[PDB]
């Protein structure tokens, strides 16, 4: 259970941004998370089926079906020493994201106060504590955030979904830093200025053309985009909740290669990648929210 | 589609349609398509009517295909449109292309808005036109008692000093005296007296 790691932002800066996105994103998902430190990949992992502590009352009063299911590699961090008898000395965890998120928003404003102090995380011994320390630049910050071990039994029942590929359209989504992205978002977060929209109706028509219709208002609105749009690999169409698409627009707003993955009436997949260089995919399952 | 219209200057329809909330805020608005324009006519209680005309002249393409029927008449309700055009003029600073589309009698009336990256479209549902009709409420062109031609903006300030002095009850005099004199006059009724 001799889990150690250390965190440097200066040296690389996409790994943090990379790290900051799970962290933000799963605490506003919903609350606590699961850590799955294996031997080469991290795992954080937020899903209503499980989380021990955060099964409580998810797909039961507010239809949060919605899985995250990230992967961070070892290279990201600067010493990867995971010591566990599990298989792949597998480590799984659960704390909340409250306190790691501050701990996080603490450290990036020491960092943004001039300071080249490192992070360095430990397992201080089925319920132990994440051992957060840091410095400025000799004022000492030390954080005792609670954690559990989850056991592997537990761990097993985890198991992300698996998406068929029978009607399944990818969709290029085009990066924020290119011309059409800053127009693309804007696009995304159109959705957003009417505060009585609940469920989103996405259409992919196959050059593909994108396309978010709304029908609960007294008028009926069609959000189209004319712009281009490539299909990396019919009207594939998939009714959605608001939320899902907001995390949604956070995610492409954080990252580049972004895959918009469309089940027919089933799912819809939101893949976000950084290509690094293994590849820090990032990964949001979300369910149909009513039938076409 | 039986009628398409495009433009670019969507102040002007704004303004067009600022023009007809006076005339109540939330009740049907009659369109009328034809050849030469399009035309907004709103009713109130019997008693007033107005009739605003964009002529064809103010877009760009105005095909109107209808061929069975000279004249096109769809009702539709104004907050409708008024709470739809309201969100979507929240970046009225881009290049905005308006068009407008209607395909018949049953069909929606349609408002694209494209910005060369978005295109929003707005579907209106139409509703069954009622008994009134607008041309009893005009006025018999045989029988003017008197016709005087004045500015806007000293009518426009005649009009909000009215409105500032209350007005319940307004008066129109208009005499032409025999040397060159004209008088014309706005009295009111109000609080002060």
């Amino acid at each position: 259970m001799k889990l150690k790691l250390i965190v440097n932002g200066c040296e690389a800066p996409d790994d943090y941004k990379l790290l900051r996105t799970t962290i933000n994103t799963v605490a506003s998902l919903r609350k606590t998370a699961i850590l799955r430190f294996n031997s080469e990949r991290l795992t954080i992992i937020s899903t209503p089926k499980s989380s021990l502590n955060s099964s409580n009352n998810g797909t039961i009063l507010r239809g949060d079906t919605g899985q995250l299911w990230c992967t961070i590699p070892h290279d990201v961090f600067r010493l990867y020493t995971v010591i566990s008898a599990r298989e792949l000395n597998t480590i799984t965890m659960e704390c909340n994201c409250d306190s790691l998120l501050s701990v996080f928003k603490r450290y990036d404003r020491v960092m943004n106060q001039g300071s080249s102090s490192n992070m360095t995380i430990k397992l201080q011994s089925p319920i132990c504590a994440l051992g957060i320390t840091f410095e400025e630049i000799v004022i000492m910050h030390s954080f005792k955030v609670p954690v559990k071990l989850l056991f592997r039994a537990q761990d097993t029942r985890i198991q992300e979904p698996m998406i068929n590929y029978i009607q399944l359209m990818m969709y290029k989504l085009p990066p924020i830093s290119g011309e059409f992205g800053s127009a693309f978002h804007g696009f995304i977060r159109r959705v957003e200025r009417y505060s009585n929209v609940n469920h989103i109706h996405l259409m992919g028509v196959k050059d593909v053309e994108l396309k978010i219709i709304v029908n609960e208002l007294d008028w009926h609105l069609e959000i189209c985009w004319n712009g281009p749009l490539d299909s990396v690999i019919s009207t594939h169409e998939v009714i959605i909740r608001c939320k899902d698409w907001k995390v949604c627009s956070k995610l492409y707003a954080a990252f580049e290669e972004v895959v918009l993955a469309i089940s027919h009436d089933e799912s819809c997949v939101f893949h976000c990648s950084l290509d690094r260089g293994e590849r820090g995919q990032i990964i949001y399952y979300i369910a149909r929210s009513k039938g076409l | 589609n039986k009628f398409s219209a495009s433009t670019v200057h969507l102040e002007h329809i704004t303004t067009a349609l600022s023009c007809l909330t006076p005339f109540g805020s939330k009740d049907d608005v009659l369109i009328f398509i034809d050849a030469d324009g399009l035309s907004f006519v709103r009713e109130n209680n019997h008693v007033i009517k107005i009739q605003l005309l964009l002529s064809r002249e103010l877009f760009m393409s105005y095909s109107y295909r209808n061929e069975t029927e000279d004249h096109m008449k769809l009702c539709v309700k104004i907050n409708h449109i008024l709470d739809s055009v309201s969100v979507m003029n929240r970046n009225s600073d881009d290049i905005v292309e308006c068009t407008l589309s209607y395909d018949g009698h049953g069909s929606p009336f349609v408002l694209i808005f494209e910005d060369s990256f978005i295109s929003e479209r707005v579907e209106y549902s139409t509703y069954l036109i009622k008994d009134f009709d607008t041309n009893g409420l005009e006025l018999d062109r045989e029988r003017i008692s008197f016709e005087a031609i004045i500015k806007g903006e000293a009518l426009h300030s005649a009009l909000k000093d009215l409105k500032e002095i209350g007005c319940k009850e307004c008066y129109v005099y208009a005499k032409t005296e025999a040397n060159d004199e004209n008088v014309f006059a706005l009295i009111s009724k109000s609080q002060l007296g």
